[PDB]
């Protein structure tokens, strides 16, 4: 869990202020649960990772070199297009994930700010729509049979029509 | 019969729950969200030791 | 649930069946005691009115004019008792009534408990074995030769013969 | 794959130089071991595909069929066990070669790489299949039967063969994901409408469109029982593999040479659910209900979107375990009254309290009851099509309704009555047969909790 | 209540669609008044008792319509307590008789009877609206809310009709049922001496009783409610509830006096449900069925 | 249990009749606690001011 | 008074069919009976019967289900409006459906071509 | 399952057929809003909804 | 075993095919009547009563106790829509025509009346609310950098 | 609350019962076969009467068919008791 | 009432509910001084408040919410501060009875002008 | 156990509403013959009107008289 991918922001958590006389039962059932129920588990959560610590093992993120692009890629060969297209799906499932990221950071700003999220949920909300456009731009008309020949093609239709634009 | 039924029907699955909770599901960032405590003037926080000024005077 | 219906209802069976008709949606619409008894003799009073006429032709056509106006004037929620047709336990105990031949299927490890209700069960067939044969010539020999045939049966005329088509309605599960 | 194939092909001696009385026993044992290995296609650790050969391959979608394929085959074997019983050893050794002989094709076809590979097998599946309908079939329409099949699925399939060699020549290949790193757009012609039309009607038959399902019903009413659940299960599921593996090349023409297939597809699903409602055999409303399921794999196919073939998927696989359960139900009571009637069998749950139960969750599943894959196919073929047009709706829940009215007429008479008590010839229920059931239900509970063996390949 | 459930949660998209929330002001009340008609003239206790909860359904989705969803959840949870003790009670003097659900064919249970006549009295009042019983904490502001709002002066009207026709048949329960005279069987085996039938409904009316206060005064403020009203506003619920049962009294009455029950079409109508069943039960299963056997199977399958 | 009785009042517990009684004269004794400390509940707490009983210097109107 | 319906149909009572003396009907009435009742003797002589492992088969069930599954081709005849109906049946709402879905596809192509269509947060089809 | 626990009575099973039938006919909205949330949002959870 | 000779044909045009008829289905050549011959593979099957199995006498201890009905006795072309479970044509006290005008009358008032409402609403005389913060146009949603179009809320 | 099951003497002093309380024509004497026509000169009205309360006492219906041949106290025992299935 | 004075008599005389602001605010008040707000935007944000209620009463809703989570096992104990609310909710109500008299009486001096 | 049947020379139709429906069906010039049956309601146990404030103003009694008791304790504690 790294803060700044998912930023949790603090809790303002107030004084507990009893303007009364009479008993609250939730602290002392508190205490009960933190005796019966918190300690034993908290010992043998232990008890585990004392044999973890003495049999650690370790594992490793792999890495994966960068190959050529399909624009380098002619136009039959094969042993290009391979290397590329598996490429583009190891990107489109990266971005799959890094959108599913974003909603899962908004739905907890919803959650959280409650009432006030119309105010103070706003450039997570900003965030979600511009990630929303990129892979809209890259990636949504494509089909079932989608690939980098297909983003490709996309790309050059919008930057035509964007140039145009430009142009006039 | 209250007492072992207790034990055998809440307790178990309580400590296997805790355990869940705390080590599979509170290590995770988004898995349990709560709101935000009301906060109202007066009311001191505890993780600044701050304290929010109260309201202005009421006309009556 | 005993009878069969005859080839066509009489007259008789006729009126007799619309008064109970009649009587019991009297009942449906008065609800208390004193109301129904005092509107059931008014009903019997007009019926009376014509018990000693005869002419037939005369007679039907008040029947036909009787059950319209019955049909006109009949309550539409009337009363059914509960395990009668409409009424809300008609048809309920039909899941447990299980039929006897189940039993032929048990397990030994079934019947070993219950095992003076088995031996009986037993010796019942041996009475059924033995009271088929002459079940059959019994009808056959009693048969209407002039094609005439409804849905009676007779009785057994013997010291040791049984009624003939009886294990149906002997054998037959409770109501419960 | 191989490892898969070969023992296989071993299963046929084991069967005929196996003794009169060990060669159920140790042929379905085997079958199961079989079953097991097959899981090694499941070690995908990564997006790229495996490729054992030139000749073999392996993806996401070809998987769960073939593993579906290994596990039908000792179910098959277990139901087609009481009958064909007092048969002589020699003619159910036959029996069990047949069987065998369909999971090995099967299993090819689904691990092919080459279209004709594929079309030579897609269409040797046809011997045994109708061997075992003709053979040991009990009425006499078995043979009218047999014929519609064959030449239905023939007269599909050629003009398939003839596109696949225009391409040989045009391509140099008709090799897979060759295809697809060179294929190119076409000039939407007549010629190449036409080749879209040849390419696609072999399998728009082998899984019935509305027009042509006019083999599946007697097929499955005419079969024995084993015939009836590879038909529902795989050789209703060839097409759709064919489909998905074709669509690919000829783009863009799908987007205006599939309308048709999608309108009889969305009507029939109505016009042979409502049959559902009026038919008398048993059979015939389960073979009605696999038609009006294989519609929406159509219209799914047709429409080209993610969780469109995602949806498709799930609900292949799904019908196909939910049919062979509802098929070997019937089966059950047939063993026992030697009628197709429905409503001539009353009043069970009675006598059968628990095969009771079986007819009921195999219903909840054909009916699509939550949390199951039957409904997590069908819910995003409708989400799928409502982004097409959102018109699509109406026909969607018009299904759905009469879906939950057959499913429930289906159970309530037979079930859920008062007994036939004149019935003397219930014989109680075999472990077997309840194995049976349990092998098809308790795979769609795993299914439900791990759906990521069943989405695609797209997801 | 899984739909009225469903709207509040989503309640934050129904609060600016004009057209969701005039359709359920105008769909909720017209079951009010078309469900408590027909449970004026049923026999059952277990239907008449179903048309109530219809009915009080409807006046919740008024409720939603009007844009007050949490007071829509607080009448879904006071109004379970008395909604499951009347039919207990019910299903109590059922299974005491020989299963005979027909009002017509019971009486005395106030003497013969004690427990559920008390516990069938108390779940009417707080149906009713008695000023206390977990009915006003909820009925009483929705009432208020009704004609507070800027809302559909039909409906307005219907609404608090079928508000009357509440304590109308409720009336009716307590009068064929615990009022009259022992039209019933002869042979009498009653018995409520049994604690796994006493202390359930003794636990339910306690809550009946005082759900309302507890939950009321702990909830939080989540809608500000308007205190400011004519009196011919703040008492119409009260005022037409008594109305209603005076009106009861009446009609009930005049069943002695020894006058013939000349059937009527009004009644006939509330008797057979409106003929909704009787006609739609009737041709949509004909039209569908005969389309799927001539049509689908014979013209085209089996034969074109 | 009990005795069955035919076309006769049966003999009756005291349970079934005192838990009846305690029950209802709770639920009086509420309603009254009730109508005694919170009566505007059912009656109003706030009036309904008498339009036009204001003067036109409040609701400014010129002549 | 009482309009019958082929879906509330006339009761007996009214029925003047009943209340008919004649011998062409009480005649006819004793023979539906005698054959009722003989088939019932037919019956029951097979119901209780001993030494029955079998079930009781039904030739008039076996009748109807012939009659409506595969005695319909040797006796169909095309016919107007029998090819008329199975014509409409057939092709009538499938033209319906496809002006339908066609309208609609191409109204959303020819917005969303012009770019006057929201298409937010939609990231998956 | 609970209206036709008396599954001899041939108006348990048409009552309980008659909700399968109607709660079926709801479903069809319930489904109908999924799949609009489904595509407008890219989601099912009432908190993305509430955007 | 059945044969030819005992399954149902094609139509009779003879009375001595309307007598083999007859009696194979097991009625009188006097009640049976053939369907009319529009070539939809009725053929040669009894036309019999449209009435359903609710009709029939519940108080006969009939064979087929589900559907009311014999062992022997011809079955009705269309049991499956009248089998008890389904279509119900027994008959009422009220009829047709006059029902299915008290229902649409009713329900076409009704909504005639929920217009006349909506044409002529109720409320209560008062103004409409004030929030004071430019209506909370920050809260709700707004935009901070930007500045709304100011609104006042005066006393009385 | 299940109530009590059945007995022949039992239905024989109900029914024994009834007809005492009936007044048009049992002069309080009634012998279990004290036939309706022939012993007491009643009406088939009168039978339906009889019937329909014996009905009311009992909690169930008799068909009219089987109702049309009751005139004996012995007869409506023997049909009661052939319907609730008693000495078991 | 208002609804017969409206939808029988005379109904272009007679306000319309949505329309109530419609006339100039001071064409009677000289110097027509503004509806106060005692509570802050962020008094009242740190509150978890609801946009149906954060209105010119917020400050007695929080000291009612503050007294209820405060002596909370005790319930009842916010009658006093519940009191308050209503009535500043019923004299808000009441100024509103009086712009609906106010733009009333303005008509009144419209038809009377001509 | 062994079931009881009271006499029937105590079931009459004196002080009764039958009595005034005999006394309408003998104007009417007619006899009621199963009055007596109906008749063993209407006596005994089963006699008395109930009335409407009968059942709602039951435990009133006791209710008002604890009310009125924590009433004074409540003034007494202040
Ligand atoms: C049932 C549906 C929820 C079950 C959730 C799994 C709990 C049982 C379990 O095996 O826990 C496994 C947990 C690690 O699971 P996970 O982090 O998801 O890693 C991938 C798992 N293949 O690691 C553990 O073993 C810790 C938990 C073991 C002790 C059992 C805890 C019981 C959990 C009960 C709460 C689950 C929610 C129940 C909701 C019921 C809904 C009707
Ligand atoms: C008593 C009943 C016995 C049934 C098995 C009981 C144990 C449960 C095992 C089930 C779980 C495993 C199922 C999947 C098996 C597939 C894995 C596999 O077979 O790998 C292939 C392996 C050959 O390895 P390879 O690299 O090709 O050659 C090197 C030779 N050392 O070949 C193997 O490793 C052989 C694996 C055996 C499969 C059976
Ligand atoms: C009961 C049903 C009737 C059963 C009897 C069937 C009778 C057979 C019909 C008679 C023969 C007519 C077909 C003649 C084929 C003409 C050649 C052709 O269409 O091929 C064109 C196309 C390739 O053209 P292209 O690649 O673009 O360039 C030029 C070629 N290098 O390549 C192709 O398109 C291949 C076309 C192959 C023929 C397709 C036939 C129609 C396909 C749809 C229906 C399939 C169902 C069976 C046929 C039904 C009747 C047509
Ligand atoms: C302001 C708004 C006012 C207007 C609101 C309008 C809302 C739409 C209303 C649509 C609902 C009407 C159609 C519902 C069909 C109900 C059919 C049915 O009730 O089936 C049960 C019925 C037996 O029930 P019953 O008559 O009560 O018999 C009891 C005997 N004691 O008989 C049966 O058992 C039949 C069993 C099923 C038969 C097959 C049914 C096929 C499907 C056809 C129905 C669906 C058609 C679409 C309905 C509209 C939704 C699009």
């Amino acid at each position: 869990w790294d803060k700044d991918v998912y930023p949790e922001p603090p809790s303002r958590t107030p004084a507990p202020s009893p303007q009364t006389s009479l008993p609250n039962p939730i602290t002392y059932l508190t205490k009960a649960y933190d005796l019966v129920v918190d300690w034993p588990v908290t010992l043998v959560r232990e008890f585990i990772e004392r044999q973890h610590a003495k049999n650690r093992t370790y594992y490793y993120h792999r890495q994966y070199r960068r190959v050529p692009d399909i624009t380098e890629c002619k136009e039959g060969d094969v042993l290009c297009i391979y290397e590329a297209e598996m490429q583009w799906r190891r990107d489109f499932k990266v971005d799959q994930e890094i959108m599913n990221i974003i909603q899962e950071r908004l739905k907890a700003c919803q959650q959280r700010e409650g009432e006030n999220y119309q105010q103070n949920c706003a450039k997570e909300l900003e965030q979600f729509t511009k990630v929303t456009k990129a892979y809209q731009d890259r990636y949504l008309d494509l089909g079932a049979y989608y690939s980098a020949r297909k983003c490709l093609a996309k790309q050059k239709q919008r930057m035509l029509e964007e140039r145009k634009a430009a142009r006039q | 019969r209250s007492s072992l039924f207790a034990v055998s029907h809440v307790l178990i699955p309580m400590w296997f729950v805790h355990y869940y909770v705390k080590y599979h599901m509170a290590t995770k960032p988004y898995t349990i969200v709560s709101s935000k405590p009301r906060i109202f003037p007066g009311d001191t926080i505890l993780e600044t030791g701050e304290v929010i000024p109260p309201m202005r005077d009421f006309p009556d | 649930a005993f009878c069969a219906p005859p080839a066509y209802l009489t007259h008789q069976q006729k009126v007799l069946r619309l008064y109970k008709r009649a009587l019991r949606h009297l009942e449906s619409w008065c609800i208390h005691r004193d109301k129904y008894r005092y509107f059931a003799c008014l009903m019997r009073a007009r019926f009376e009115e014509h018990k000693n006429e005869k002419d037939m032709m005369r007679a039907t056509q008040l029947l036909r004019e009787a059950e319209e106006e019955f049909w006109q004037n009949q309550h539409p929620q009337p009363y059914i008792f509960p395990d009668s047709p409409g009424g809300t336990s008609f048809e309920r105990y039909e899941c447990y009534k299980v039929p006897e031949w189940c039993l032929d299927y048990w397990h030994p490890s079934e019947k070993a408990m219950y095992p003076d209700y088995f031996s009986k069960r037993e010796q019942w067939k041996k009475l059924r074995m033995e009271s088929w044969d002459r079940e059959v010539k019994q009808l056959q020999e009693e048969t209407s030769p002039d094609g005439i045939m409804t849905e009676a049966l007779p009785p057994a005329r013997r010291e040791g013969d049984l009624p003939p088509l009886w294990w149906h309605i002997v054998t037959r599960p409770r109501e419960r | 794959m191989l490892k898969i194939i070969l023992p296989s092909l071993m299963l046929l001696p084991l069967t005929w130089l196996s003794s009169p009385k060990k060669t159920w026993t140790n042929v379905t044992s085997y079958s199961f071991l079989i079953s097991l290995t097959s899981l090694t296609l499941l070690w995908q650790t990564d997006e790229n595909y495996k490729n054992f050969s030139n000749m073999f391959s392996s993806d996401p979608l070809s998987t769960p069929l073939i593993i579906l394929t290994a596990w039908l085959l000792p179910l098959m074997l277990m139901a087609s066990q009481n009958h064909l019983k007092k048969d002589n050893n020699v003619l159910q050794k036959l029996y069990i070669s047949m069987l065998i002989s369909l999971q090995i094709l099967l299993i090819m076809t689904f691990s092919a790489t080459e279209l004709i590979m594929f079309y030579i097998l897609f269409e040797a599946t046809l011997i045994p299949t109708l061997i075992i309908i003709t053979r040991w079939g009990n009425q006499t329409e078995r043979l009218n039967a047999g014929i519609y099949f064959l030449f239905y699925t023939l007269i599909g399939s050629i003009p398939l063969l003839i596109a696949l060699i225009l391409i040989q020549n045009h391509v140099g290949t008709l090799n897979l994901m060759i295809l697809s790193f060179t294929t190119h757009t076409l000039d939407a012609s007549w010629s190449n409408n036409l080749l879209w039309l040849a390419c696609m009607m072999a399998f728009l038959i082998k899984m019935p469109l509305y027009g042509v399902h006019l083999w599946l019903p007697k097929a499955h009413v005419e079969a024995p029982i084993a015939g009836s659940m590879i038909l529902a299960a795989i050789l209703l599921k060839l097409g759709s593999y064919g489909m998905i593996r074709i669509s690919i090349i000829l783009d863009p023409l799908t987007k205006y040479m599939a309308y048709p297939f999608i309108l009889l597809s969305l009507w029939g699903m109505i016009m042979t659910s409502s049959i559902c409602l009026r038919q008398t055999d048993l059979k015939s409303l389960i073979a009605y209900s696999s038609v009006s399921h294989m519609a929406l794999v159509i219209a799914s196919i047709m429409i080209q979107t993610p969780w469109s073939f995602m949806g498709a998927t799930m609900l292949m696989i799904a019908h196909g375990l939910t049919s062979s359960l509802l098929f070997c139900l019937a089966n059950s009571n047939y063993e026992r009254i030697h009628s197709r009637t429905m409503i001539m069998a009353r009043g069970l749950q009675m006598v059968f309290p628990l095969m009771a139960t079986w007819w009921l969750m195999a219903s909840l599943a054909n009916l699509a009851l939550p949390p199951s894959i039957n409904l997590m196919g069908e819910l995003f073929i409708t989400m799928s099509l409502f982004s097409w047009s959102n018109f699509t709706i109406i026909l969607m829940g018009i299904n759905i309704i009469i879906t939950g009215m057959y499913s429930m007429y289906m159970i309530i008479t037979t079930q859920r009555g008062k007994l036939t008590n004149h019935m003397i010839n219930l014989q109680p229920s075999h472990t077997r047969e309840l194995t049976l059931m349990a092998l098809h239900m308790i795979p769609l509970i795993l299914l439900t909790t791990s759906p990521k063996l069943i989405t695609g390949l797209t997801m | 209540v899984a739909g009225i459930f469903l709207l509040v949660r989503f309640h934050p998209l129904t609060t600016n669609n004009n057209f969701i929330l005039t359709t359920m002001l105008c769909l909720g009340a017209l079951t009010t008044l078309f469900t408590a008609i027909c449970a004026l003239t049923q026999n059952d206790i277990k239907k008449i008792i179903a048309f109530s909860t219809s009915s009080q359904l409807g006046l919740m989705m008024v409720t939603l319509g009007m844009n007050q969803p949490h007071l829509a959840f607080l009448h879904i949870c006071t109004h379970a307590f008395f909604k499951a003790m009347l039919f207990m009670c019910s299903g109590s003097i059922i299974h005491s008789l020989a299963d005979e659900q027909d009002i017509r064919k019971m009486g005395n249970i106030t003497k013969i009877m004690p427990f559920t006549s008390s516990c069938l009295v108390i779940g009417s009042l707080a149906l009713t609206g008695m000023p206390f019983l977990t009915g006003f904490y909820s009925k009483d502001l929705i009432i208020e809310a009704i004609n507070t709002c800027n809302t559909n002066a039909w409906a307005l009207l219907i609404t608090l009709i079928a508000t009357s026709m509440t304590a109308m048949y409720s009336m009716r329960i307590i009068y064929f049922v615990t009022m009259t005279k022992p039209r019933f069987p002869p042979l009498i085996s009653i018995n409520e001496n049994d604690p796994d039938l006493m202390n359930p409904i003794k636990r339910l009316a306690f809550g009946s009783i005082f759900a309302g206060f507890v939950i009321s005064y702990n909830i939080p403020p989540t809608s500000i409610p308007v205190l400011t009203m004519p009196w011919f506003l703040k008492t119409t619920a009260l005022i037409i509830s008594v109305l209603g049962f005076l009106i009861a009294l009446e009609l009930n009455n005049l069943t002695m006096k020894l006058s013939m029950n000349k059937a009527n079409p009004y009644s006939s109508f509330s008797t057979l449900l409106g003929f909704f069943p009787s006609i739609i039960h009737r041709i949509t299963p004909m039209k569908s069925l005969n389309l799927s056997l001539k049509t689908s199977l014979t013209l085209l399958d089996l034969i074109w | 249990h009990i005795q069955p009785r035919y076309r006769e009042f049966p003999q009756l517990t005291r349970s079934q009749v005192i838990q009846g009684e305690f029950l209802s004269s709770l639920m009086w004794f509420w309603i009254l606690w009730r109508f005694w400390h919170d009566s505007d509940a059912v009656l109003g707490h706030f009036s309904y001011p008498d339009p036009s009983q204001w003067t036109d210097e409040e609701l400014g109107i010129p002549p | 008074k009482y309009k019958p319906a082929p879906l509330a149909t006339l009761p007996s009572t009214l029925d003047p069919a009943e209340y008919d003396v004649s011998p062409e009907t009480r005649r006819a009435q004793v023979e539906r009976l005698s054959i009722r009742a003989r088939l019932k003797r037919e019956y029951l002589l097979q119901y209780n019967d001993p030494k029955r492992v079998s079930h009781i088969e039904d030739p008039a069930l076996i009748r109807w289900t012939y009659a409506r599954s595969a005695n319909i081709y040797p006796n169909f005849r095309p016919t107007p409006k029998n090819s008329l109906l199975g014509a409409v049946a057939g092709f009538g709402p499938l033209i319906f459906w496809y002006y339908v879905f066609k309208t609609d596809r191409d109204r959303k192509e020819r917005l969303i071509q012009e770019g006057k269509l929201d298409r937010k947060f939609n990231i998956s089809y | 399952l609970l209206i036709g626990w008396w599954y001899g009575r041939t108006d348990a099973n048409t009552a309980a057929l008659q909700a399968i039938l109607y709660n079926r006919i709801g479903d069809i909205g319930f489904i109908l809003a999924m799949v609009w949330f489904s595509l407008n949002m890219n989601s099912w959870e009432l908190q993305q909804i509430m955007f | 075993h059945m044969t030819k000779d005992m399954l149902p044909g094609s139509y009779p045009r003879t009375p001595e095919e309307r007598a083999a008829a007859a009696k194979k289905y097991n009625m009188r050549v006097e009640d049976y009547e053939p369907y009319p011959d529009d070539g939809m593979g009725y053929g040669d099957y009894p036309m019999l009563p449209n009435r359903s199995q609710h009709e029939r006498d519940p108080w006969y201890q009939w064979d087929h106790s589900e559907l009311r009905m014999n062992w022997g006795e011809p079955i009705h072309w269309d049991l499956d829509m009248y089998i008890r479970n389904r279509v119900d044509t027994s008959p009422t006290p009220v009829s047709w025509d006059v029902m299915c005008k008290h229902l649409f009358g009713f329900v076409a008032f009704m909504v005639f009346m929920f217009w006349v409402g909506h044409v002529f609403p109720s409320y209560q005389p008062v103004g409409p609310k004030q929030y004071p913060y430019n209506n909370l146009y920050l809260e709700r949603g707004g935009d901070p950098t930007k500045e709304p179009e100011p609104v006042v809320h005066y006393d009385i | 609350s299940d109530a009590p099951p059945l007995t022949l003497d039992g239905i024989k002093d109900r029914v024994l019962y009834v007809l005492k309380l009936y007044d048009k024509i049992d002069p309080e004497k009634l012998s279990v076969n004290s036939h309706f026509m022939k012993d007491l000169g009643l009406d088939s009205l009168d039978q339906v009467e009889i019937i329909m309360a014996m009905e009311d006492e009992f909690g169930f219906e008799i068909p009219d068919i089987d109702a049309e041949k009751l005139m004996c106290p012995q007869e409506i025992v023997d049909y009661i008791a052939d319907k609730k299935d008693v000495y078991e | 009432a208002h609804l017969t004075r409206r939808y029988l008599w005379d109904a272009s005389v007679e306000p319309d509910p949505e329309k109530i602001p419609s006339f100039p605010p001071d064409l009677g008040f000289p110097e027509r001084k503004e509806r106060v707000m005692v509570a802050t935007q962020q008094e009242m944000m740190d509150a978890q408040l609801t946009l149906q209620q954060r209105d010119y009463c917020a400050h007695y809703l929080i000291r009612l919410l503050k007294c209820k989570r405060d002596s909370f096992p005790n319930f009842l104990a916010c009658k006093h501060e519940q009191h308050d609310w209503d009535y500043c909710e019923h004299l808000d109500y009441v100024k509103r009875m009086k712009e609906f008299e106010r733009e009333r009486r303005l008509l009144q001096r419209k038809k009377r002008r001509a | 156990g062994k079931m009881e049947l009271p006499d029937y020379r105590q079931w009459k139709i004196e002080g009764t509403p039958l009595e005034t429906v005999q006394k309408k069906l003998a104007a009417r010039g007619l006899r009621d013959p199963w009055a007596r049956n109906e008749a063993w309601r209407y006596m005994g146990g089963f006699a008395g009107n109930i009335t409407f404030p009968s059942v709602i103003l039951k435990g009133f009694k006791w209710g008002f008289a604890a009310f009125v008791v924590a009433l004074g304790a409540e003034y007494f504690l202040d």
